[PDB]
């Protein structure tokens, strides 16, 4: 996260770290959506241009964390993966369209002060909140600058951007399964996701029922926190029918 | 979950985090 | 630069 701040304790209890077993390293962010299911970006698990194709036993998920590198004894919980599900129409060849994946855990994780699931949006919550100017919140342990790494989880609040502005900022083909967020050069605030934040959540707090909803997944960008560039996020509601199909079939 | 999106250390004890008000102030729909 | 995690999780 570039130009964010340290998270408060328990601020994002749905935050998940995807952790590579060997070498031991941060792979990506992710989020907890139930006691057995974790949501992330497909490109965290599968991206052939970079020879990335992880299998279940390559990875762990670490839940309840705050410190990036510490083993947070008595606080974090470490879970093994039962099965990875990548969207069948994830477009890794072109533009990361449908950049979404689910992971089922081998055993349910116990909820605590530090571990709690986020909600997924309904159509009405999405329609109400996914509007230009409305701000969401992005969290992660990724790089602090494009060109180092944080001691603890970082947070930044960013406004959703008008779709024509998103489109005019990039040469990548945007789709309805994406949205973009960030400040404009004029606005005098900044902030962005960066490498290592992939797969983490873009959340919004509904003013109707005071619950946090995950509206996006950190997906792609051109650099980090560049003027005139924006971060792009998987549109979680647009892909919710797939999410539900997987959980109904396999949960 | 019936309890999704409600944080034990914030919503569940009616404590606000330091920047959630910034989000609320950006939400014009429905007020 | 990651602290070792308990061996049980790497089994
Ligand atoms: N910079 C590329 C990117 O984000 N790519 C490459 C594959 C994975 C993902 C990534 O690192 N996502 C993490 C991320 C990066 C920066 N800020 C936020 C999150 C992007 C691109 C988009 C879609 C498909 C291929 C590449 C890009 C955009 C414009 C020109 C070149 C590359
Ligand atoms: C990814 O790895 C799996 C595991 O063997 C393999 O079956 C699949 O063909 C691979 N996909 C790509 C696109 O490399
Ligand atoms: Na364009
Ligand atoms: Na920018």
């Amino acid at each position: 996260i570039v130009e964010g701040s340290d998270a408060e304790i328990g601020m994002s209890p749905w935050q998940v770290m995807l952790f590579r077993k060997s070498p031991q390293e941060l792979l990506c962010g992710a989020s907890l959506i139930s006691d057995r299911w974790v949501l992330t970006a497909a490109h965290c698990l599968l991206y052939p241009p970079w020879d990335k194709n992880f299998t279940e036993n390559d990875l762990l998920v670490r839940i309840g964390k705050h410190s990036r590198t510490r083993y947070e004894r008595n606080i974090e919980k470490i879970s093994m993966l039962e099965k990875i599900y990548i969207h069948p129409r994830y477009n890794w060849r072109e533009n990361l369209d449908r950049d979404i994946a689910l992971m089922k855990l081998k055993k349910p994780v116990a909820f605590s002060d530090y571990i709690h699931p986020v909600c997924l949006p309904d159509r009405e919550t999405a329609a109400s909140l996914l509007q230009a100017g409305y701000k969401g919140r992005v969290t992660g342990w990724g790089n602090l600058k494009e060109t180092g790494q944080p001691s603890v989880l970082q947070v930044v609040n960013l406004p959703i951007v008008e779709r024509p502005v998103c489109k005019d900022s990039t040469r990548i083909r945007i789709t309805d399964n994406m949205f973009c967020a960030g400040y404009k050069p004029d606005e005098g605030k900044r902030g962005d996701a960066c490498e290592g934040d992939s797969g983490g959540p873009f959340v919004m707090k509904s003013p109707f029922n005071n619950r946090w909803y995950q509206m996006g997944i950190v997906s792609w960008g051109e650099g980090c926190d560049r003027d005139g560039k924006y971060g792009f996020y998987t549109h979680v509601f647009r892909l919710k029918k797939w999410i539900q199909k997987v959980i109904d079939q396999f949960g | 979950e019936a309890d999704c999106g409600l944080r034990p250390l914030f919503e569940k004890k009616s404590l606000e985090d330091k920047t959630e008000r910034e989000l609320l102030e950006s939400y014009i729909d429905g007020r | 630069d990651f602290e070792e995690i308990p061996e049980e999780y790497l089994q």
